[PDB]
């Protein structure tokens, strides 16, 4: 008798809680801080002293780069927000598309020889998305606020061949808004005011269905306009820059990369698979994360592909209203299930065996 | 594997009907059979006898009131039922008054829905 902890490690946040939940019940930012002038303070806390913290992100574009950080994360995971005892649960962990062999060695060794724990799984976040979606065939597009992933899926399992990577996704959108603020003459730069663009960015931003038609008819009226009360009271306006800032996601070159749009790398993703299964994909498009939480951006991705894809195909983009945790929605159903108790790494095969163990378990 | 359901599937032709139940595989009272509740979610394995082997087919139908944990558990088991019949398995998802016509074909009756169902294993 032993309930599962699920942890989905983000670029930006973290999700925790415990298996057979509907919705993680700890979410917070993937933060460490350390002294400027010296041990560690994680997520909120840490925002809360940058002041005597130098601020740190362990997790780069959906990969683990700072390890020592990374443990610090996970303990304050299990201790400060759980307050589970890590060597008394079996923990799912989530990993992205393409995760390195040896990242997932080393997440695996710190578990089972940091925190002790009795047993691990390692998932990939876009598989569990399509899960949580009710469905084993399809294509995720799964956008954070590091990476952007899109992730072809067949009777259960990912297509490696076939999976994209692009390094645009939230934060770049955030840091587009904080520059094209400037027009208006907003000067937000510090690393307090990016928080208060994200925020501004999630309220009020959302894409348009035509980018040069909605760029027409905002133009023509005020009524694209939007306000919002700023901490200190004052407050700001924001016009087209609402559905300018997402339009990067579609146009990489407002951001000065060359990087092809999410529609065009979904679309690049499909092809890669054989032609025998791409009506499935096409017609199982499922969004992930909180990138794609925009208002009107599965329309806009319908049109999109259907212009790219044959005109035989059928486009439908499916768009969960629960997406921004649909990896950790996805995790907790996979490991509350009858089953998954024979899916798992017990702590006796690793000891046996070492961390390699992962990889024909998972 | 180690679960008693998936150690009955696809051992003779037939029909075998299981409901998502609290995160667990639960037959469906073969009295029941073609009546499904548009509450819940239901996984479907259709057994064939060819000359000599047997081939499969695995349908997870999703009524249009279940719960994601169901949904997503049906998704779920329907992997885990292929993967144990060593992926020769066809995967069909099924939807509520959407049902291919092979689906519908399995029952004598039609295919016919009910209200109700078990509660979310939320
Ligand atoms: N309603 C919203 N509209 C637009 N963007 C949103 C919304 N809600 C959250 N976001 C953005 O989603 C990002 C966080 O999403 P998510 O938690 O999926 O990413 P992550 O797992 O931390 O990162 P990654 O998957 O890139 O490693 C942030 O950029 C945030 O601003
Ligand atoms: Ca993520
Ligand atoms: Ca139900
Ligand atoms: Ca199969
Ligand atoms: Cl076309």
């Amino acid at each position: 008798d032993v309930q599962a902890l699920v942890v989905d490690n983000g670029s930006g946040n973290v999700k925790a809680g415990v298996a057979g939940d509907d919705a993680p019940r700890s979410v917070f930012p993937s933060i460490v801080g350390r002294p400027k002038n010296p041990d560690a303070f994680v997520g909120d806390e840490a925002q809360t002293k940058r002041g005597i913290l130098t601020l740190k992100y362990p997790i780069e574009h959906g990969i683990v780069t700072n390890w020592d950080d990374m443990e610090k994360i996970w303990h304050h995971t299990f201790y400060n927000e759980l307050r589970a005892a890590p060597e008394e649960h079996p923990v799912l962990l989530t990993e992205a598309p393409l995760n390195p062999k040896a990242n997932r060695e080393r997440m695996t060794q710190i578990m089972f020889e940091s925190f002790n724990v009795p047993a691990m799984y390692v998932a990939i976040q876009a598989v569990l998305s399509l899960y949580s979606s009710g469905r084993t065939t399809g294509i995720v597009l799964d956008s954070g606020d590091g990476v952007s992933h899109t992730v072809p899926i067949y009777e259960g399992y990912a297509l490696p061949h076939a999976i994209m990577r692009l390094d645009l996704a939230g934060r770049d959108l955030t840091e587009y808004l904080m520059k094209i603020l400037h027009e208006r003459g907003y000067g937000f730069s510090t690393s307090a005011e990016k928080e208060i663009v994200r925020d501004i960015k999630e309220k009020l931003c959302y894409i348009a269905l035509n980018f040069d038609e909605e760029m027409k008819t905002s133009e023509q009226s005020s009524d694209i306009e939007k306000s919002y009360e700023l901490p200190d009271g004052n407050i700001i306006t924001v016009g087209n820059e609402r559905f300018r800032c997402p339009e990067a996601l579609f146009q990489p070159s407002f951001l000065g990369k060359e990087a092809a749009g999410i529609h065009t790398t979904t679309f690049n993703s499909i092809k890669k698979c054989d032609v025998d299964i791409r009506k499935d994909l096409y017609g199982n498009i499922v969004l992930s994360g909180g990138t794609t939480m925009y208002e009107g951006i599965g329309e806009r991705l319908t049109r999109d592909i259907t212009t790219l894809a044959p005109s035989t195909m059928k486009i439908k983009v499916v768009a969960p209203p629960e997406r921004k945790y649909s990896v950790w929605i996805g995790g907790s159903i996979l490991s509350s299930l009858s089953t998954f108790q024979q899916m798992w790494i017990t702590k006796e095969e690793y000891d046996e065996s070492g961390p390699s163990i992962v990889h024909r378990k998972c | 594997v180690e679960h008693p359901e998936f150690l009955k599937a696809g051992k003779e032709p037939g029909l075998q009907i299981w409901r998502v139940e609290k995160f667990d595989l639960v037959p469906v009272p073969p009295n029941l059979y073609g009546d499904f509740f548009t509450g819940d979610a239901y996984v479907i394995l259709k057994t064939v006898q060819l000359n000599g082997n047997l081939q499969y087919d695995l349908h997870y139908w999703l009524g249009n009131e279940c719960s994601q944990d169901e949904s997503g558990a049906a998704a779920i088991f329907t992997v885990q039922l292929d993967d144990y019949l060593n992926g020769r398995a066809v995967q069909h998802r099924e939807v509520q008054g959407f049902e291919s016509s092979t689906f519908s074909g399995y029952f004598k009756s039609g295919l016919k829905y009910k209200k109700g169902g078990v509660a979310s294993g939320f």
